[PDB]
């Protein structure tokens, strides 16, 4: 079910995104 | 008779062992504001103990 | 050889060979007072004086 | 439930208190003269003394030999050890025959061992000292005991341990709020881990998490193990120790699996005699059943009637289906039962008689009752008839296929036509031999 | 404690006098005076033990007391003297040759006893003080006659802590090696029970002197010596019988070193006996090797039981008496056991039934002797135990003639079994 | 000690002639003077592959002469006794057993120098270096003669750690093999405590480092085994304990190659000397046809030693063939490569002297009447049986209280113990009663 498809393999080769910067101390 | 009298009283590092922790349990149900269920894990980005 | 065969019965002893310096001889003569687990004392013929 | 075997119907010898045999008690019908004969050796076995005996159930193939030989085990109960071994299991490729025989001999011998141990368990609450004056010059005050609070599902109790136990605690590195196991006879302490009542929400640390320690903080219960002498033999021969590279050879199949008499006498027997005279273990001398003993060779027989004279051996029950036959291993030496005369003159013989039509009919009825078959009175009579011609084995084996044919033809009881059709669909030894002789 | 009474558990030794004169029914054995006297002569030569590699052959009818005489010799020889009993069929191994198995059997009945005078210290620990800064301490050892103090060293404290010895404990200290051995708990060893204690087995404190010099003895067989010297795996004596020691320096070196030890007075010799029961199982190769294995100076004495007569030798087609080739038969001294008469069979049955604790009547003895003279003495003997069970079942006191007759009709001997084998019986 | 303790030589004169009665032997003049030629041929160290066959009925002194040859040769040459049944090994090839026996039947005496470091160690400092393992180890060895700081290998340091040594104790070190023993802590420290779990040994004497020469002796088979199943050191080769660990099943490629090369290199440089011995193979009649056939090449090889077989059968079927018979149970192919030597059957007179010698060797004071009665006993029975009867008679005499063996003692002993022929007759009389 999770076999990497060539479509997704080609799609992933794009601009990445930065990780989040979390600082919550609330509910 | 036969007894044991181990002694280390020349220093405080020995006497400090017995009162080391004596602490109770305070992990409690971290109810989440979504379903009010047995909270499972804290989200690393929102620091909220979510369950669902 | 005498020391080799005496140290096997579980006993302590000391040497007085001619090669020993006079200070060592004096130290051993002093240690020969109130000896622990020591009954026999080794000596020589020429240097025994 | 389990599979229905060929001897799942026998449950005992069915003998009266006076030593007489009943008609059809304990699933065994007839066979009075042999069932009483073997009930005698049953009482012999019960009398743990007077060992080193052998009894030979001899007779035609399949009369009652294996049936009553393993019904001896049911009469004796599972408590006493009963080791079965067919005569073909002696030939091995990694160990010698006279060694397989010795293993089976002192494997049939059991040894049950009792031991009482006190046990502690409970999430520890806190540890504190018991201060006392200095036993020597004023270098400081000493400690006499350590008070430890253990909480369980029943209640929380405080207990005093010695300074050695506190040093063991320190070198074990446990803290306040974990699960510990303590014993007074030995003094060792085990760290089980954190309790489930303090279970985490996410933490993944796996330690076989200890649940709530249900039960008292102190519990005493007797352990009763059932170990055989061959178990001790194999354990001392190939020990499963720790990091002792002599033991790290477990990666090998390890042929050359024979034992040594030096050990067998000086190491394993002394430790058993000591336990017996101390009151820790009770010896359970047992039975060694050997069917098809005729398969053994001259060397095996010579070793058998040297070991049987040993004061330690268990009681042996040989079985024989052959008549005047040649002794295996020899060129041409004919002796009764395929067993040498020297061994035959050392074992008691019991002749298993042959069955009559009525007795075979009762046996067929019992086997049908055991297999859950609803055979009718006509099918039963026909089976009896066609089993008087052939052997009892073939007569009683025609109950599963007959029942299948009945169920397929829409029946709930084996009828006459079903068994008549099965008897023509399948043949027996003599019928097959006739066709073989007719053909080339 | 519980070691059942086997077939040969009734004989406690040869019933001989100081002059090796066999008594009629003394010490378990009955009749067989000539063979018992021969057994006694060979046993005296054994206990002397200045001649090596002597063979005796006890031949005779089946069930006439050959293995009985062998067990009697074993018992009369007792411990402190190797006695190895082996059946002729036990040497046919799959991992070692027949000659190697015979060499093992021989060298297993040769004992080497090293006598040592290692001094020790035996007393009841009173106090074990030790201060960790290398830790240093003292010990107070008490015996019923005196008390003393000892300054404990580093390794001494290490071993004491490892053995976990405490006060009130009675211990022995090998001063040469420092080996500690606690023998028990003295009355003082009472721990003032206020905690989880479950041991109160006290014992008297050691008596005599504090630092006494006792004598130890280490007795191991040439077999064990060569086995533990074969390879680094010095546990084959218990681990498993995997063997095959080359006849290179290993065994020759064992022999040469034992010779030097005997010469210098370290451990000289204690010869032994090898009882080969049913020797007719041995092969022609086995006999041919024994021919010269009996010629070695480290060869213990051997006694071989024989039932066969003029019969082919195993592994060939040579007819020879005893099933043994004359080549080996020439080295042996042959002792023939005669069949027991009526009064001998009766006395043997009486001793056996009194050993297995079964009271038989005067007519029970008569009928049993009749059965044992018409059939095998072994069958007559086995009848006793079976007859006692019917009596116990009917709640009797002593076995009568009717119980023995019921048992005779119930169980069959070989002759009656053969005569009942009138049908094909799947020949 | 019996059955060989009376023979201590062939008892031959300076001219190689057999003496009537000497060196524990009597009679067999021809056989003994012929075995003299064999001992001379063995001591010559000039031939190889020669074989002799001492042939005769049982108890005719063939094995006695075989051991007398060894006694004459002395303990300097390897005398390998072997039984024909030994070839049937379950771990190595049947021919491998025979070839390794032939190889060990040859000797080699070699003088070797070896060095030794010893002395009361003052300190042991491990000189560390980045690779990040220990680089070297400086040990200060003190002795009654002097003192020396010496640099040793990390392997020797690890061996010391295994020994669990500490500064101030006494150790024995060897550089050739690399093994280090802990003789115990110096005697000067025995006063440190009242009792310790320590062995004490005084200060080693002499030089700290000393080279000594030893004239050892080893057989070619010893080198063969040392090179086939090597142990050595400096590695984890101890896995030998589980690798295969049977008899190594040696191979010709190295049996006849590297070993011969290295031993010739040692010999031709004055370090070693070849010492060919004797291979006495008793009971050769149970050898298989395969062994008999390999013996052809074994004896036709230029390195095989002097072999001595013992024949006891007249004419029987050869083992392994089952259908063919030959004299001595040996095929005529091998029987043509041996020098047969008869062993005459003993007469009453010679047997009487043999019994006398055996009695005087077994510490037995037998009277003349008892000796002469043993003459009749031996003329009616076998020599071996008549001589075996001796010791029981001495025990019976000791029991009766007499200081000498009389007629009645030997009579009682003979009546108690039967002979082979008497037992065979008893069995023939009781034919259908012994099974
Ligand atoms: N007295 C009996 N009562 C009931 N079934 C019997 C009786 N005797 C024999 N049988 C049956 O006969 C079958 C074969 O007997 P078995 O023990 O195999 O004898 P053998 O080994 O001689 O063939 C067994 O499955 C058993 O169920
Ligand atoms: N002289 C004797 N005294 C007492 N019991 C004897 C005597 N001879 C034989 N027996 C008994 O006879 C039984 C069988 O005889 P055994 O000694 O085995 O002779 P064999 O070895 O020839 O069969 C043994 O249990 C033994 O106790
Ligand atoms: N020439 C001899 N002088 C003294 N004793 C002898 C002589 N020859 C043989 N014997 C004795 O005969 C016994 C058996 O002789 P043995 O050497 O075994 O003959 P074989 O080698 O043919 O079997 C030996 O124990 C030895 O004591």
């Amino acid at each position: 079910r999770h076999r990497l498809s060539r479509r997704v393999l080609l799609e992933v080769a794009t601009a990445p995104d930065p990780p989040p910067r979390p600082k919550p101390v609330k509910m | 008779c036969s007894r044991t009298f181990i002694t280390f009283s020349d220093d405080a590092t020995f006497e400090e062992w017995f009162p080391q922790g004596r602490p109770p349990k305070v992990p409690v149900r971290e109810v989440c504001p979504v379903t009010h269920r047995p909270a499972l894990y804290r989200d690393p980005v929102t620091d909220i103990p979510y369950a669902t | 050889v005498l020391e080799q065969f005496l140290t096997y019965h579980g006993h302590l002893y000391l040497r007085l060979d001619g090669s020993t310096r006079v200070e060592q001889r004096q130290a051993l003569m002093e240690r020969f007072n109130a000896d622990k687990r020591i009954f026999c004392f080794i000596l020589s013929t020429r240097s025994g004086g | 439930t389990q599979r229905i075997a060929s001897h799942s119907h026998v449950k005992g010898l069915g003998l009266d208190e006076s030593g007489l045999a009943k008609q059809a008690a304990s699933g065994l019908v007839g066979q009075e003269n042999a069932r009483e004969a073997c009930g005698v050796i049953v009482e012999l076995i019960k009398s743990k003394k007077m060992a080193g005996r052998a009894v030979l159930l001899a007779g035609p193939p399949g009369t009652g030999k294996t049936a009553l030989a393993l019904a001896i085990a049911q009469e004796l109960g599972s408590k006493v050890p009963f080791c079965p071994m067919v005569g073909s299991e002696v030939y091995s490729t990694e160990i010698k025959k006279t060694e397989v025989l010795m293993e089976n001999f002192r494997r049939a011998i059991g040894l049950r061992i009792k031991e009482t141990k006190e046990v502690y368990e409970g999430e520890v609450t806190e540890l504190t000292p018991c201060e006392t004056e200095n036993p020597m010059g004023g270098y400081g005050k000493t400690i006499s005991h350590v008070i430890i609070g253990l909480k369980t599902a029943k209640g929380t109790k405080q207990l005093k341990l010695d300074p050695s136990i506190f040093e063991s605690l320190q070198k074990e590195r446990v803290e306040a709020g974990d699960v510990i196991y303590i014993e007074a006879n030995s003094g060792a302490v085990k760290r089980q881990g954190r309790c489930d009542t303090y279970a985490t929400e996410f933490d993944l640390e796996a330690e076989e998490y200890v649940p709530l320690p249900k039960g008292d903080v102190h519990k005493k219960k007797e352990i009763i193990q059932d170990v055989t002498l061959h178990d001790l033999d194999v354990a001392n021969a190939r020990p499963q120790g720790g990091q002792d590279i002599l033991s790290m050879m477990g990666q090998l199949m390890k042929p050359k699996k024979t034992e040594i008499t030096d050990k067998l006498r000086g190491e394993i027997n002394k430790v058993v005699n000591k336990y017996i005279d101390q009151g820790i273990a009770e010896l359970v001398p047992g039975v060694l059943f050997v069917d098809e003993v005729h398969m053994l060779d001259i060397e095996c027989f010579t070793y058998l009637h040297r070991a049987l004279e040993s004061s330690i051996a268990p009681i042996v029950i040989f079985a024989s289906n052959r008549g005047n036959c040649v002794i295996r291993g020899t060129e041409d030496i004919t002796s009764p039962h395929g067993i040498p005369l020297d061994l035959l003159d050392r074992v008691m013989i019991i002749r298993t008689m042959l069955y009559t039509p009525q007795e075979m009919k009762q046996i067929i009825k019992i086997r049908a009752q055991t297999e859950g078959i609803n055979i009718s009175e006509e099918a039963l009579n026909h089976l009896g008839e066609i089993g008087t011609k052939t052997t009892l084995r073939y007569s009683v084996q025609l109950l599963t296929p007959a029942n299948l044919l009945a169920k397929i033809n829409g029946k709930d009881s084996i009828e006459k036509e079903h068994v008549e059709e099965i008897s023509e669909l399948f043949y027996d030894a003599k019928s097959s031999a006739k066709i073989l002789a007719d053909q080339q | 404690r519980i070691e059942r009474i086997g077939a040969h558990s009734h004989i406690r030794g040869l019933g001989l006098d100081d002059a090796l004169e066999p008594r009629q029914a003394s010490q378990g054995m009955v009749g067989q005076l000539a063979a018992r006297r021969a057994a006694g002569v060979v046993l005296e030569m054994i206990r002397e033990g200045k001649i090596a590699g002597r063979a005796v052959l006890i031949a005779g009818q089946p069930g006439t007391g050959k293995t009985a005489i062998a067990m009697g010799m074993a018992q009369a020889l007792g411990p402190d003297t190797p006695f190895t009993a082996i059946a002729g069929s036990e040497i046919f191994s799959l991992e070692m040759s027949k000659t190697e198995a015979l060499t093992q059997a021989f060298r297993r009945s040769i004992g080497v006893r090293i006598k040592e005078e290692t001094e020790i210290i035996e007393g009841e620990v009173v106090e074990i003080q030790i201060d960790r800064p290398s830790k240093v301490g003292k010990l107070t050892l008490k015996t019923t006659e005196m008390e003393t103090i000892y300054d404990l060293g580093t390794k001494m404290i290490e071993s004491l802590t490892k053995d976990k010895v405490q006060a009130g404990d009675v211990i022995t200290i090998d001063k040469a090696t420092g080996k500690i051995s606690k023998l028990g708990r003295s009355f003082t060893r009472a721990r003032d029970y206020d905690a989880m204690g479950s041991q109160t087995k006290f014992v008297q404190c050691p008596d005599g002197e504090l630092q006494k010099r006792k004598e130890v003895v280490h007795t191991v067989s040439l077999h064990e010596i060569d086995v533990i010297n074969s390879r680094t795996q010095g546990f084959l004596a218990l681990f498993s019988g995997d063997t095959g020691e080359i006849k290179s320096e290993v065994r020759e070196q064992i022999n040469a070193k034992v010779a030097e030890w005997r010469e210098e007075g370290k451990a000289e010799i204690i010869p032994g006996v090898l009882f080969i029961d049913e020797v007719h199982m041995l092969d022609i190769e086995s006999f041919s090797f024994l021919n010269r294995a009996l010629e070695s100076d480290m060869a213990p004495v051997l006694i071989m039981a024989t039932n066969r007569g003029i019969t082919r030798i195993r592994g060939t087609s040579y007819q020879s008496p005893h099933g043994i080739p004359i080549d080996l038969l020439d080295r042996l001294l042959i002792v023939s056991t005669t069949p027991y008469s009526e009064k001998d069979t009766k006395q043997i049955l009486r001793i056996r039934c009194e050993e297995e604790d079964v009271e038989m009547s005067e007519d029970a003895y008569t009928v049993l002797t009749r059965i044992g003279l018409e059939t095998s003495l072994r069958y007559a003997i086995q009848l006793i135990t079976a007859a006692s069970l019917v009596c116990r079942k009917r709640k009797g006191t002593e076995v009568q003639v009717d119980d023995i007759k019921r048992v005779y009709s119930l169980f069959l001997d070989e002759s009656r079994s053969t005569q009942y084998m009138k049908e094909y019986q799947d020949a």
